[PDB]
């Protein structure tokens, strides 16, 4: 529904989340662009990763197709910039609003789960050697996020 | 010669030299001559001229001389820049005189509005609307208005209340909005704007609940500026008040019909405003010994309103109400629009011509401090409906107030209610980027010079350690005191 | 002291907490405030999971701060 | 001689909710205010055993998509 | 109008601008009230990195429209 998206947009403009920002890209309110500043105390510090939200025609009862536009290093995010959250495919809940899905993604930037990973190649590096992970993620952030 | 005459002398001389060139000197000598004379007349005395004349001249609002001054100073290289300073510093010097002195509170805003209009006028006429001077006019006002925390906002808020009040019949509709527009250009410069709302909201709360607003169209005009100036979030709570007044009248239509359908309608003609508790100023409920006919009227309404909207609760504000008490004096009947406290206390002065301060108190239950204020309104006011024994301005516990049956007043209806963490981080990388190599000691020194807040040594070191971790800065291989720029 | 938390339903509620308090009790306070089970909360501060076996003082949380509440998720 | 009588009266009264607005999560409306779909023109509020409030017109559709409360993960039944 | 430029920490810096100011003006105003020179800002409004030549009216910035500020430590 639009009215749900309208209310989300207004209540986000008034009281924005701290390190998040999302608004329509143009005339079509169903196509937002968001932005997840890299959480502090993480390899993504100082980064600004742009998402691309797409709300379906029944948005309250059906998840939005969010997908990173800035190539992010993450076991749970493929090089194409697609996420695989369980909340976003299987356990979508209408009570969860865009200000919340963006914040949950921001939290998951620091809390991956290499078990059942969308990118096993990075998942193996993360599981085995976390020291190298925090450097490869840092260089990807510096070469894409800044 | 004084500066105002001296500028005329310089204006004369330049044109003579300008006239000489056309007369007999070759045109190729036009420029070096003018610059030569111009350098000596003004270029060597820019500070001397400005100090002697500008500060005096600006106060007198001498339009022509300033126009001559700005016109002349533009010729010198850096002359105009020298004029911005002594003009800018004049604002911060004379401006502070308006705000710093607390003894000038009653005449604060009008000076700020007047002094604002004056400097703007100088920009429009003399300085040829120079955009650079416009900015430093805005930037300068922002500074000195904020040298007094939270008081200019209060006075601007109090000022707008006076303009909008029903007592402000003198300023017509067109005149008023122009005054507000000048205020909004002044309200922008304040920093503690969140303090302006509470002072303007509390005043606006009084305006609606006593119907003293001069022009409803002027009210809605005001918020249309704040909403455009600070967004709907800033003015969200304000607009809720207007809805409540709008919604309350609708409730009165439905409620009044209910009493008409009932054959038992009290002589008391009733109106009650229903206001969303979240928006309005916080009021402390306080109990009063209402009469048996008085207590019923809320009960029918409270049940009625609740019956029409479940989940609500109407907790009353006896303080903000006001009733009418037609009186039977010895020289004609009079009406008294009186608050509930005045209503109850004045309902203690008929059976007995007088009662003690304490005799009334347990009868009604008002707080002593406010009961005294109420009684003062009934004895010491212009409409002396009581005779205080002993007579005086202030009320005492031993007072046996006596009802004034000899009350005389011109009007028939009368009123008595008159009574830093990232900042450190950003600077460190910024400074070190330029340097490309630096020690700890200088890096520490320039921070306080470049940071306008205290910096603890422990906090300062922690950021340095954090920046080392993120590869922003690197220590020397052998000198921990010495850092190097990495990227 | 107290702390602000932004529940899922758009509302905001204030929690009376101490820095020594552990996150498990924080989630229990969220529960008896509105009632989503201790397991399903996932408190977020600066985009960080608030681990159950820790206390606010661990995460550098002070007065008038804000904690964000979401629904429990997982990787993929 | 003795006359305790009142002839008119105006007052005010602040209204507050019994417990809380109970913000619907599906539609983000106010409980007395109708469902977001129902505004476009009898929209009742239906409780879950969680005590969670939802407009019937919202929670019915969500149930038609999922027999799960959106806030809590328990199942949906009224009282 | 007022734009409140809230950074990561949650501090909500107030700013004032005319409807036609170029965003370089916005960054300069942030410099005065916060101290970060315009080279090291990256203002993000509603998920669009503002570009240093666009006028504020381009983005439909209104009263009380919150921006976001993120530090670019390099910042040229
Ligand atoms: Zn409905
Ligand atoms: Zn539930
Ligand atoms: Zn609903």
């Amino acid at each position: 529904a639009l009215k749900r998206i309208h209310k989300e947009l207004n209540d986000l403009a008034r009281d924005p989340p701290a390190q998040c920002s999302a608004g329509p890209v143009g005339d079509d309110m169903f196509h937002w662009q968001a932005t997840i500043m890299g959480p502090n105390d993480s390899p993504y510090q100082g980064g600004v990763f742009f998402l691309t939200i797409h709300f379906p025609t029944d948005y309250p009862f059906k998840p939005p197709k969010v997908a990173f536009t800035t190539r992010i290093y993450h076991p749970n995010i493929n090089s194409n910039g697609s996420i695989c959250l369980d909340i976003l495919r299987s356990q979508w809940s209408p009570a969860l609003t865009i200000s919340k899905v963006l914040l949950s993604i921001c939290s998951l930037l620091c809390d991956p789960n290499p078990d059942d990973p969308l990118v096993p190649e990075i998942a193996r590096i993360y599981k085995t050697d976390r020291e190298k992970y925090n450097r490869i993620a840092r260089e990807w952030t510096q070469k894409y996020a800044m | 010669r004084e500066v105002p005459e001296y500028l005329n002398h310089v204006s004369k001389r330049l044109e003579e030299e300008g006239d000489r060139v056309i007369t007999y000197l070759d045109h190729s000598t036009q420029k070096p001559l003018i610059a030569c004379v111009e350098k000596q007349l003004l270029g060597e005395h820019l500070t001397a001229i400005l100090q002697k004349g500008l500060d005096h001249l600006l106060d007198e609002n001498r339009v022509p001389d300033l126009a001559q001054m700005y016109q002349l100073f533009s010729r010198v290289r850096g002359g105009q820049q020298a004029l911005l300073q002594h003009w800018s510093e004049y604002i911060k010097t004379f401006g502070t005189a308006i705000v710093i002195n607390p003894e000038k509170d009653k005449d604060m805003v009008q000076d700020l509005l007047d002094f604002k209009d004056k400097v703007d006028h100088v920009i429009e006429v003399c300085f040829q609307k120079n955009e650079r001077f416009v900015n430093l006019m805005k930037e300068s006002f922002e500074t000195f208005i904020n040298k007094r925390p939270n008081k200019p906002a209060e006075l601007i808020a109090k000022h707008v209340d006076s303009k909008l009040r029903a007592g402000n019949k003198e300023a017509t509709d067109e005149e008023l909005e122009r005054t507000l527009d000048k205020i909004m250009i002044l309200f922008r410069f304040i920093h503690g704007k969140d303090v302006f709302e509470a002072f303007y909201k509390k005043d606006l709360a009084k305006r609606l609940l006593v119907g003293k607003s001069a022009s409803v169209d002027a009210e809605k005009s005001m918020l249309s500026k704040l909403k455009h100036e600070c967004g709907a979030a800033f003015t969200s709570k304000l607009e809720g008040m207007f809805k409540d007044m709008e919604l309350s009248k609708d409730i009165m239509v439905h409620f009044k019909q209910h009493m008409q359908n009932q054959s038992d309608s009290g002589p008391i003609d009733l109106t009650v405003n229903i206001l969303t508790m979240g928006y309005w100023p916080t009021y402390t409920p306080m109990e009063v010994h209402l009469t048996p006919e008085m207590i019923k009227l809320q009960e029918v309404f409270k049940a009625f309103y609740l019956g029409k909207h479940s989940g609500r609760k109407l907790q009353w504000q006896t303080t903000l109400g006001h009733a009418v008490l037609k009186a039977e004096f010895k020289e004609g009947k009079k009406e008294f629009q009186v608050s509930l406290f005045q209503t109850l206390v004045l309902l203690m002065f008929n059976e007995g011509d007088g009662f003690s301060f304490e005799e009334i108190k347990m009868a009604t239950g008002i707080e002593d401090s406010e009961l005294r204020r109420t009684l003062q309104s009934l004895a010491c006011g212009k409409a002396r409906v009581l005779i205080k024994s002993p007579k005086g301005k202030e009320v005492e516990d031993g007072d046996k107030f006596i009802f004034n049956g000899e009350f005389k007043h011109k009007l028939f209806r009368i009123k008595i209610n008159q009574i830093r963490q990232y900042q450190i981080d950003a600077a460190i990388v910024r400074i070190m980027k330029m340097r490309k190599t630096l020690g700890h000691n200088l890096l520490v020194s320039e921070l306080y010079n470049q940071l306008k807040f205290p910096v603890k040594p422990g906090d300062l070191k922690k950021r340095i350690e954090s920046l080392i971790d993120r590869d922003y800065m690197e220590r020397d291989k052998d000198n921990p005191n010495q850092y190097h720029y990495v990227a | 002291m107290q702390i602000f938390v932004k529940t899922l339903t758009g509302k905001t509620i204030t929690l009376e907490v101490e820095p020594s308090d552990t996150i498990e009790n924080v989630k229990a306070k969220i529960q008896d405030k509105e009632g989503i089970p201790p397991d399903q909360q996932r408190l977020i501060f600066a985009g960080k999971q608030l681990e159950d076996g820790r206390t606010l003082s661990d995460y550098n949380i002070q007065k008038e701060s804000t904690l964000h509440l979401v629904l429990r998720l997982r990787g993929g | 001689k003795k006359r305790f009588e009142v002839k008119k009266w105006n007052a005010v009264a602040l209204w507050a909710w019994d417990i809380v607005v109970d913000n619907c999560a599906i539609c983000r409306n106010h409980i007395m205010d109708l469902c977001i779909e129902c505004q476009a023109n009898e929209c009742t509020v239906a409780w879950g055993v969680c005590n969670h409030a939802f407009h019937f017109h919202c929670i019915s559709r969500w149930l038609k998509t999922r027999q799960v409360c959106p806030l809590d993960n328990r199942e949906w039944e009224f009282q | 109008m007022l734009i409140k430029v809230k950074t990561l920490t949650g501090k909500e810096i107030e700013i004032d601008i005319e409807p036609t100011d170029k965003v370089e003006r916005i960054k300069e105003r942030v410099e005065e009230k916060e101290g970060i020179p315009p080279q090291q800002q990256r203002l993000i409004y509603s998920g669009k990195q503002m570009n240093d030549e666009k006028t504020a009216a381009d983005y439909k910035i209104l009263g009380g429209s919150v921006l976001h500020l993120v530090l670019a430590l390099r910042g040229g």
